[PDB]
């Protein structure tokens, strides 16, 4: 029975993990089916879709329905394909904060991070290293920190205080067999582990976003128009547009500083127009209704901003002609000025920040194809030293320095054994548990090592 | 097996009379293979590794070259499955080092995932990156890819 | 009504910074 | 083929006059910087129809009592009624009307939505003929780099 | 213009060195070299 539910529970969450990502393209292209055919909808105080010879209307229905429940299955999968990724990097960055910086030891964190402070109910937990591929962390930082300070004082809030006396005197022998009781392992599992888990993955960004898109699936059934926003992820989301996007998204803060300029000074103009230019703001309709005036700041500021700046021929089309006298001039010259200052050398900047990005990206790849085709990873020797035998520099870089082959031998030295290493594979782990990475040829390598 | 044109008369002839044959002419060739293959494979792996220590450290050796031309038949088995790294071993001495690579570790490592993962490590490790923890951040990479090449074979 | 409340209300926070 | 038809019809010869570009080189060099990119464009001519779209639904659910083209008076006509027609209105003139879409609606003085709308005009404008024109005219300076 | 200015200067930083002004390859024979011949011995701050 739980044995058989467990075996099944476990290939339907592998399988909803295998299709993470197809059931993210299906629930696309079911999004953009249901965009489609709301574009078939009529007013009467009453949305109608009276538009086709039937099979529209329950359509419809049945394709929210699929919507929701494949929202539903990609918010599970989520969190059987990608949540022990981000809990195996906060694992890991917690320990090794705590091995070699002391960080709940000697060096509290401060209130400006959150991460700092939601990271200490985890390490005086049972299964704190749950995903590290290793368990000898509390070991590492008890043998550092116990003489320098409290032996107990550090397993107090490491955890297996109580658990390490006890195992000290069940040393001895007073040792019983443990039982194994179904229907009653809630006791087993760890809670404050999964309180810690549960408060990680509330945090993780990419796990916020397919619950706005859930909620807004859930919503798109009390109207029928909350599942256009299930369009916007063809940009937030799959990364066809990015080449696009990233044209916008590089400089941004350039963009809203350049509209609060465009802001400052529309309202420096329109200061000036309130204060000098009183009988031309006169949009009245068919006569002697004058309205839409610069009687007021914050009228004409609006008028301004929503008309001058639109207007596409500045603000002198929009307003009555400067034919009269002690002003034929001035207004000419704040006219053509705005024109000048507002749409023409402020509209070409924002039009510039978007073209100098795609300059700076496509930059920025060449300099990475650069850097990847003139030396090596690794060593950094350069293409000329390697070429002098007939193609030496990719033989180089596909065999002596393959960083394929460099994560397949930490992936071997990982995965082997601890007992069972060699003396180079000693070394290199000796290394690599300290975190020194001297092993790695700096500037030098095998063929300049000999002839 | 003598339709693929791989083995010769003697080594029909071998592989019939190391058959079980228990009076009845059937073979599990399941345990067949699993017991004369598998300790073979080990055994053939150190035999090719040792082979290849001797040949990138003592070249220009007619004597064994000759004796790796007779060997190749077997080394090429072994070609992705060894792997090599030069690590900086003794006082200033880059060591070749030799290890196994699993079929299993070079499967899940042309998935389109991690190569598209190895790819932006690689550009915003060039762009952005530092010198001084250029290593630091390529361990980080490694680690993240094999818990991830483990978490996509375990499934 | 909200064409002109929104800048009030909008400066209405800042009373908090004028305080102190 | 179409030298054939010709004689059926004296205007199929100037289909001819696309030999001047699917036909000899003295044109690469101008055609090149739009060929260059050609998914960039279809891509960003897709995201403009889906802002687009965002637009008027936006404007579907929101805005009824603006989209009022009606000439000489009491004909109403050209409205937002419909889905379809909002958004063929907006795709053929709010992208061409050079000034957004707040040019050829209704004056937003209307309570309730005098600020609203006002955003929506302005929003409109920004981001369709301002940074979704850009692009298109930032793809073909890129592609002469 | 202005991009190429600040690639130029982080260049001409990265590339040689300010005082003696001799270059990355050279010193870059020792393990992380260059970055020690900056930092100890041709320090700016060090010369102020
Ligand atoms: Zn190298
Ligand atoms: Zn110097």
């Amino acid at each position: 029975f739980w044995k058989k539910i467990i075996a099944y529970q476990q290939k339907l969450l592998n399988y909803f993990a295998r299709n993470f990502y197809n059931m993210r393209m299906l629930a696309l292209f079911v999004a953009f089916a249901i965009n489609f055919i709301l574009l078939f909808y009529k007013v009467s105080v009453h949305y109608v879709l009276e538009e086709s010879s039937g099979y529209m209307e329950p359509t419809l229905r049945i394709l929210a329905i699929l919507h929701t429940i494949i929202s539903f299955f990609c918010i599970i999968g989520y969190y059987c394909l990608k949540v022990p990724l981000v809990i195996f990097k906060r694992e890991k960055e917690v320990a090794r904060k705590l091995e070699f910086d002391g960080l709940y030891i000697t060096e509290q964190p401060s209130e400006d991070d959150i991460k700092g402070q939601w990271d200490r109910l985890v390490i005086n937990t049972q299964s704190f290293p749950n995903n590290y591929w290793d368990k000898f962390v509390k070991r590492k930082v008890m043998d550092k920190y116990g003489e320098f300070y409290g032996r107990d004082r550090i397993s107090e809030l490491l955890g297996m205080d109580k658990a390490a006396l006890d195992f000290s005197d069940a040393r001895e022998k007073k040792k019983p067999k443990k039982d194994s009781s179904l229907s009653a392992v809630l006791n087993s599992i760890d809670v404050k582990y999964q309180m810690w888990k549960l408060g990680v993955v509330f945090t993780d960004n990419s796990f916020l976003y397919l619950a706005w898109y859930m909620t807004m699936s859930v919503l798109g059934h009390y109207n029928n128009f909350f599942f256009a926003a299930h369009l916007l992820d063809i940009a937030m989301g799959f990364k066809t547009l990015r080449t696009i996007l990233s044209s916008v998204t590089h400089n941004g803060k350039q963009l809203v500083l350049t509209v609060g300029l465009l802001a400052v000074v529309v309202y420096l103009y329109t200061v000036v127009a309130f204060n000098f230019f009183r009988k031309f703001y006169n949009k009245s309709e068919d006569g002697d209704t004058p309205d839409m005036k610069c009687d007021d700041m914050l009228t004409c500021y609006m008028f301004h901003m929503y008309v001058g700046v639109r207007a596409g021929g500045g603000i002198g089309d929009e307003i009555e002609d400067p034919a009269g006298d002690e002003y034929e001039i001035y207004r000419i010259i704040f006219d053509i000025t705005f024109f000048f200052f507002v749409i023409v050398i402020l509209l070409a900047i924002i039009q510039g920040l978007i073209i100098d990005a795609f300059g700076e990206l496509r930059d920025q790849q060449e300099q990475v194809k650069e850097d990847m085709e003139t030396k090596c990873f690794i060593c950094g020797i350069g293409n000329d030293y390697f070429d002098t035998v007939p193609h030496g520099f990719e033989t180089h870089t596909l065999q002596e320095h393959n960083l394929a082959n460099y994560l397949f031998f930490l992936m071997y030295l990982i995965n082997k054994d601890e007992t069972e290493h060699t003396g180079q594979e000693s070394y290199v782990w000796k290394m690599y548990q300290e975190r020194c990475w001297e092993f790695f040829p700096a500037g030098d390598c095998f063929r300049k090592q000999y002839e | 097996m003598e339709s693929h044109k791989h083995y010769t008369q003697s080594e029909t002839e071998f592989l019939l009379s190391c058959a079980e044959t228990d009076e009845n002419e059937t073979l599990d060739y399941e345990e067949f293979v699993k017991r004369f293959h598998e300790p073979a494979k080990d055994i053939g792996f150190n035999v090719a590794v040792l082979l290849t220590n001797l040949s990138e450290h003592m070249p220009n050796d007619t004597r064994l070259q000759t004796f790796l031309e007779l060997a190749e038949s077997v080394l090429n088995y072994f070609q992705p499955f060894l792997g090599r790294i030069e690590i900086m071993g003794s006082a200033k001495r880059i060591e070749r080092v030799y290890f196994e690579i699993s079929e299993s570790s070079r499967t899940q490592w042309e998935k389109p995932q991690v190569k598209e993962s190895k790819r932006q490590f690689i550009f915003d490790v060039v762009n952005e990156g530092g010198e001084k923890e250029k290593m630091e951040l390529f361990v980080n990479f490694c680690e993240d890819t094999i818990f991830e090449m483990q978490l996509a074979a375990q499934i | 009504m909200t064409v002109k409340d929104m800048v009030l209300a909008f400066f209405s926070s800042y009373w908090s910074v004028f305080v102190t």
